[PDB]
């Protein structure tokens, strides 16, 4: 069974949070739940629709901007970069500047598209985890 | 341990630029045919970057594929991003090296663009 305060489907538990955080704070907060969780992910359209309906049911059917569990950055060994020979990213000399982009869903009207944003924005978010 | 003729040897690796223009994947596949553990070049330090720049100057304005590419998106829970509702498409790019003020810099490029390329393989 999902804990109190979480919405359940067959296999997953979801929970919206109103306390605004940075993307890293939000993800960290999710991972620290009594059952380790993550920022919401969506693996098909119906799940995206469900997640949006849960958010709306919690935010008075209003517009919102919620972190989701994607981030890309181009610096260091957790970057979205890789060498074809499998060596680590230990040195970089990119023309482009070091940057990070965190993803969110922005509900304006209808199912939110997923936009990139400054990771230090303070947004609402949702946690998800899988039942055993 | 002698690097094959036309390849340039560092302590641990053999390097060679090739002028014939290829997509990123067919360059990578060409490098892997050249030798055990052959790949497009990886650059692991400033000293290797400088050495590679010499390799290029000995051989050749250049634009050449490296082994650096972007990864697929992956959810923080470890799942692959299969389904998306992205506002704008995420399209994995690959990186070429080009001269920038006497050293070189790494630039994003379309993976299907044909470029010269740089191969590396470990000695032994």
């Amino acid at each position: 069974d999902c804990p109190d305060g979480w919405s359940s489907t067959k296999s997953y538990c979801y929970r919206p949070f109103k306390e605004k955080k940075t993307w890293e704070e939000a993800e960290r907060f999710c991972t620290e739940q009594e059952k380790e969780a993550h920022l919401v992910s969506m693996e098909n359209r119906l799940e995206a629709v469900f997640v949006d309906m849960v958010m709306e049911n919690n935010f008075e059917n209003k517009i919102y901007r919620s972190w989701i569990g994607l981030k890309i950055e181009n610096k260091g060994q957790r970057s979205n970069l890789e060498w074809s020979d499998g060596s680590s990213i230990s040195y970089e000399n990119l023309y482009e500047p070091y940057m990070e982009k965190c993803f969110l869903m922005d509900h304006q009207s209808g199912l939110p598209k997923w936009h990139t944003a400054d990771c230090e924005e303070k947004n609402v978010f949702m946690c998800k985890f899988q039942l055993p | 341990f002698r690097c094959p003729t036309t390849w340039s040897a560092s302590k641990l690796y053999c390097y060679k630029p090739f002028k014939e223009k290829k997509t990123w994947i067919e360059a990578e596949r060409f490098c892997a045919k050249q030798a055990e553990n052959g790949h497009l070049v990886s650059i692991g330090s400033a000293a290797e970057a400088d050495f590679l720049d010499l390799v290029i100057v000995v051989n050749f304005r250049y634009r050449a594929w490296t082994g650096l590419t972007e990864r697929n998106l992956k959810w923080t829970n470890g799942a692959s991003v299969s389904y998306e509702n992205l506002y704008e498409p995420y399209i994995r790019k690959c990186f070429v090296v080009q001269p920038w003020e006497g050293k070189s810099k790494w630039y994003k490029a379309d993976c299907e663009e044909k470029n010269a390329f740089l191969c590396k393989f470990p000695k032994p």
